[PDB]
């Protein structure tokens, strides 16, 4: 298969600022390249097809250049409009996307305020629980969550949720859910949520003990 | 048409209107009256509805609204698409229809004249391209037909803008450098006229282009003076 | 314009069958490509089957050959997508797109339809369990609701029947190993607000007609 990496795979940026993406194809695929913008929970929009022909009813701000195997697609002065994801199309050999660049609002950094939550006693005597740490309002989106039961980090039993970028303030939050047997749960005394973060002049780390 | 204003009646009594019923009905082409029972428009308005029973063409009119179900209209009897045209592509873009009934003209339905043996080499100046298409990229069906004036650019030009497609000498095309006039969606089929010694000749007939009134990118038209034995031969043999 | 609907999503079991629907509505003289796009929850769009002219070439990406016919019914204006062996991973949005043959006429390369989603699971049809995140007995404090093993999306959520909705934010949902999906939605309170005010997570899941009232107490 023919395959597509696109560069960067997030970027800030504001109103007014010129923009461009990059994309890379395994193999040449001449000019049959397309650009597209996706917002959620929608379909696609085509921008720009055989790398530079800018398609019917689109803003002349975007543009596309490339041949062979490097491409780029260029937002000339970014408006509101255009925070979404991005993705580009190779159609020299069937369709086959990249992986796409979200195109997010850029503002100043704004470290998470962090809470742990024990799991609930209505929960354990189903028998799981479900250990809760929320990281809350921040920007960057970047930031790592390490959960450590009596000092030993925990791995492969924890997902994380984010929310898209807060229309007010353009943070995010997320939450981080370390999930346990019972059994395991009672076994420990110290569950702690360590967050890193570049708001954190060092990182900060939340915790509490069974049964306190 | 991008960037026209409204005709008048009277004005382009040969413009015609190439509409497909089916349960809805929808203006689909321009075209242009050429004899009684004679209309020339783009091969290319048939590519996806072939067959005749469907269509239906309006002319005598000025604003598509004024249509209801008993406005007359003409039917077709034959249509004949150049031998050498390709369905999608922009080569040999022209048919001729032939009608059920032949009209009688009037100060506001009657033909453009072809273009003379005389005129091979003519630079014609005042050229003139009208329909109901659209008045922007992903617009709308005009109501009143509108007009633009739109000089005619080299094939040498044209050739520059179109890297990806072969310009050849049965194409005409027009365009201004900056754009903001310039035919659209739904034109296509209709004519490109020209003011010569006093007479209008029909120069071209709308056939493709990237988007709509963008600059440096202009409008391509089949050249109707190219095909002038073909229109004689497959008239005259059929009538 | 040209138009296109999609319809025939829906939820089906591992290793059973659905076909799709394309509708396309409107007048034109263009021929088209047509292509059947997905995306899964959370990720990227994905090729999946494709037909170029009439009868003619039929292809499908690696991913889905072998279960998955294209097809279309001329006559009904209709394009289809037949999936069969569906599993857990065809769970996704699909769209139709068509794209312009040949030169332009002043018109657009693509046309997309709006997607209609495929969900693939053998999970049961069951309504959340719903417990409390407890405002910590450590200026401004956090609480919340743990929304937990329900099936299928969506739920909402509110807070004391809509009347908080400033700090509030709901996670989307995540799909566990066992299938069934969990989500929190939490709020930031005055830490002085604690004692005096009632917050109360009210947790809608139509699919199970269950609707679930929580409330959330220091504790």
């Amino acid at each position: 298969d023919i395959q597509m990496t696109q560069s960067p795979s997030t970027l800030s940026a504001s109103v007014g600022d010129r923009v461009t993406i990059t994309c890379r194809a395994s193999q040449s695929i001449s000019s049959w390249l397309a650009w597209y913008q996706q917002k959620p929970g929608k379909a696609p929009k085509l921008l720009i097809y055989k790398a530079s022909t800018l398609e019917s009813g689109v803003p002349s701000r975007f543009s596309g250049s490339g041949s062979g195997t490097e491409f780029t697609l260029t937002i000339s002065s970014l408006q509101p409009d255009d925070f979404a994801t991005y993705y580009c199309q190779q159609y020299n050999t069937y369709w086959t996307f990249g992986q796409g660049t979200k195109v997010e609002i850029k503002r100043t950094v704004a470290a998470p305020s962090v809470f742990i939550f024990p799991p609930s006693d209505e929960q354990l005597k189903s028998g799981t629980a479900s250990v809760v740490c929320l990281l809350n309002n921040f920007y960057p989106r970047e930031a790592k969550v390490q959960w450590k039961v009596d000092n030993a980090l925990q791995s492969g039993n924890s997902q994380e949720s984010v929310t898209e970028q807060d229309s007010k303030d353009s943070t995010y939050s997320l939450s981080s859910t370390l999930t346990l047997s019972k059994a395991d749960y009672e076994k420990h005394k110290v569950y702690a949520c360590e967050v890193t973060h570049q708001g954190l002049s060092s990182p900060v780390t939340k915790s509490f003990n069974r049964g306190e | 048409i991008v960037g026209g204003t409204e005709s008048s009646w009277g004005e382009w009594p040969w413009q015609v209107s190439l509409q497909v019923k089916l349960t809805a009905q929808r203006h689909l082409c321009g075209g242009s009256l050429i004899g009684h029972q004679w209309v020339l428009t783009a091969a290319h308005c048939f590519d996806g509805l072939p067959l005749q029973d469907v269509w239906r063409i309006y002319s005598g009119i000025l604003e598509l609204s004024d249509i209801t179900k008993d406005t007359p209209f003409s039917q077709i009897k034959e249509i004949i698409i150049h031998q050498n045209y390709k369905v999608s592509e922009g080569n040999h873009d022209i048919a001729l229809i032939k009608l059920q009934a032949p009209l009688e003209y009037t100060e506001f339905q009657k033909p453009i004249s072809l273009p003379s043996k005389g005129d091979t080499s003519t630079i014609y100046t005042n050229c003139w391209v009208t329909g109901w298409g659209f008045s922007k990229e992903k617009g709308e069906i005009q109501n009143i037909l509108q007009k633009v004036n739109i000089p005619l650019v080299t094939n040498e030009e044209c050739q520059k803008r179109y890297q990806d497609y072969k310009i050849t000498q049965r194409m005409v095309c027009a365009g201004y450098k900056e754009g903001g006039k310039d035919a659209c969606k739904g034109d296509s089929g209709g004519p490109l006229v020209c003011k010569h010694n006093g007479m209008w000749r029909l120069v071209g007939i709308t056939s493709w282009g990237e988007g709509c009134a963008r600059r440096e990118q202009p409008g391509v038209y089949t050249k109707v003076a190219e095909y002038m034995d073909w229109i004689l031969e497959k008239t005259q043999s059929s009538d | 314009e040209v138009q296109l609907l999609e319809s025939g999503g829906g939820l089906v079991q591992p290793g059973g069958s659905l076909r799709l629907s394309c509708a396309a509505s409107g007048f034109t003289f263009s021929h088209y490509i047509m292509m059947w796009v997905r995306q899964a929850p959370g990720k990227g769009l994905e090729w999946v089957s494709g037909i170029y002219s009439s009868g003619g070439i039929t292809v499908y990406a690696d991913s889905v050959k072998g279960r998955f016919t294209i097809s279309r019914d001329n006559s009904k204006n209709t394009l289809y997508l037949q999936m069969n062996s569906l599993r857990a991973e065809d769970t996704a949005v699909y769209y139709c797109a068509y794209r312009r043959i040949g030169v332009p006429r002043r018109d657009e390369f693509d046309i997309w339809g709006q997607g209609t989603m495929v969900t693939v699971s053998s999970a049961s049809t069951k309504g959340p369990s719903v417990f409390p995140l407890a405002p910590s007995s450590k200026g401004t404090a956090a609480l919340g609701c743990l929304v937990k093993d329900y099936f299928p999306e969506p739920v909402t959520v509110s807070w004391n029947s809509g009347a908080l909705t400033s700090g509030v934010h709901t996670f989307p949902a995540v799909l566990q190993s066992s299938g069934l999906y969990s989500l929190s939605s939490v709020v930031t309170v005055p830490s002085s607000s604690l004692g005096t005010q009632t917050y109360i997570c009210n947790v809608n899941h139509k699919p199970s007609n269950t609707k679930v009232d929580k409330r959330v107490e220091p504790k």
